[PDB]
């Protein structure tokens, strides 16, 4: 196959996962210091699609009035999720618990999962990528990006 | 204190 011709095919194994929202080969559990994590239960090759950061997009002016808003109370966690997208911010906002995954998966700079920006027909969708194999009983982590010294004082496991 | 998930 050409290189546009298996750009095609991943770009239709994604879209079709994207749509069924189907989350297979993962499991909740509890990591010691995370809370909880998300672990493969099957081997991830390198390159598969693993799951969708899956929440409510939303613009700048609503994530900011959100942020507010969380701020304002220390039981809620950090799920917000921000990115460019055609010069302008958006941001997956995972704070609401349901059942998807992506939004319970821990934080490491040399994890196993990269997050790519996906889009379809001009909706944007976060979704994480095995960067290498991933083993079964593994935790699925991703780099957050979050660098900054305001959030590494408070959060140092960031740093690593 | 809070942090962000960033995409880079
Ligand atoms: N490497 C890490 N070390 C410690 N805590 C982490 C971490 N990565 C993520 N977290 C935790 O996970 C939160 C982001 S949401 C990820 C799911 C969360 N562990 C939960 O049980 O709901 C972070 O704010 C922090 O509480």
């Amino acid at each position: 196959k050409s290189k546009a011709e298996l750009q095609s095919e991943e770009r239709k194994r994604i879209d079709e996962l994207i749509e069924s929202g189907k989350e297979e080969g993962m499991k909740i559990d509890l990591i010691d210091g995370k809370g909880r994590g998300v672990i493969a239960t099957k081997q991830f090759s390198r390159g598969d699609f693993v799951v969708e950061y899956h929440g409510d997009l939303i613009e700048i002016t609503d994530a900011k009035k959100r942020e507010a808003l969380y701020a304002q109370d220390p039981s809620t966690g950090c799920y917000m999720y921000y990115f460019q997208y055609l010069s302008k911010t958006y941001c997956v906002d995972a704070t609401r618990e349901t059942n998807r995954l992506g939004r319970l998966i821990n934080h490491s700079k040399c994890g196993n999962c990269q997050t790519k920006l996906h889009d379809i027909d001009g909706v944007p969708h976060l979704i994480l990528i095995a960067s290498r194999d991933i083993a079964a009983g593994e935790e699925l982590l991703f780099d957050y990006g979050d660098r900054s010294k305001a959030s590494i004082e408070a959060h140092p496991w960031l740093k690593h | 204190k809070r942090h962000r998930k960033v995409l880079r």
